[PDB]
């Protein structure tokens, strides 16, 4: 992993609106196989970095557990910034529709 | 004369409520006969 900083800074400028209208002129004369072709030789580039530079380099966050770490990290970063909020809003949901636990509710009895 | 100074029908004999309505799932009040699996 690496260059963190720098992909906070590319979802800044991207939720920047001015930036969508830069994005918008840039599109002219543009095709779909081009952006796409274009995103994936960046994540690419990003990969081929990592794998190059791991053979000789050690970063800030080098541990006995190299990347592992870093991408346990990020995973875990993830799951309680995304996951949780949603399992936070099912659960007002699920207790403003049925009641705390209604989902797990046995079924009516005969 | 006074006997008729004040009849739209009758109170009620008897009266039925829903707590009255049994329910559970061991509550043998709501079991006749047994349902089949
Ligand atoms: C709160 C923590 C808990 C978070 C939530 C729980 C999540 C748990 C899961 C954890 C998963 C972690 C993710 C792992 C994936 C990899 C991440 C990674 O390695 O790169 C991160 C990334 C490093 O990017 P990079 O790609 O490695 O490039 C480095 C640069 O070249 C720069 O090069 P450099 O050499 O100059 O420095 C290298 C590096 C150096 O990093 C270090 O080595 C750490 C230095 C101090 C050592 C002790 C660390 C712990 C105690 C002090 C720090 C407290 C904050 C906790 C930091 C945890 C990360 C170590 O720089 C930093 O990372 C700075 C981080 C410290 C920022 C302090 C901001 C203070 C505001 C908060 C108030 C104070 C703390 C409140 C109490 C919090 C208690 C939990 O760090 C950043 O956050 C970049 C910030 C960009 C500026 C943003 C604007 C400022 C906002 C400041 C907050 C930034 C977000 C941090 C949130 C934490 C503070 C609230």
């Amino acid at each position: 992993g690496f260059h963190f900083q720098q992909y906070i800074a590319m979802a800044g400028r991207a939720i920047n609106p001015v930036q969508w209208t830069r994005a918008w002129r840039r599109m002219e004369g543009k095709s779909a196989t081009e952006v796409y072709r274009d995103a994936l030789a960046w994540t690419n580039n990003q990969f081929a970095q990592i794998s190059r530079a791991s053979q000789y380099r050690a970063w800030w966050w080098q541990n006995p557990l190299g990347m592992g770490l870093v991408l346990y990290g990020t995973y875990k970063a993830w799951h309680m910034i995304y996951m949780v909020r949603k399992q936070k809003k099912t659960a007002q949901l699920v207790a403003a529709a049925y009641g705390q636990g209604g989902q797990w509710l046995n079924p009516v009895p005969r | 004369s006074y006997l008729n100074h004040g009849q739209n029908g009758i109170p009620p004999s008897v009266t039925w409520n829903f707590n009255a309505m049994p329910y559970g799932k061991e509550n043998p009040d709501t079991k006749t006969f047994p349902i089949p699996d």
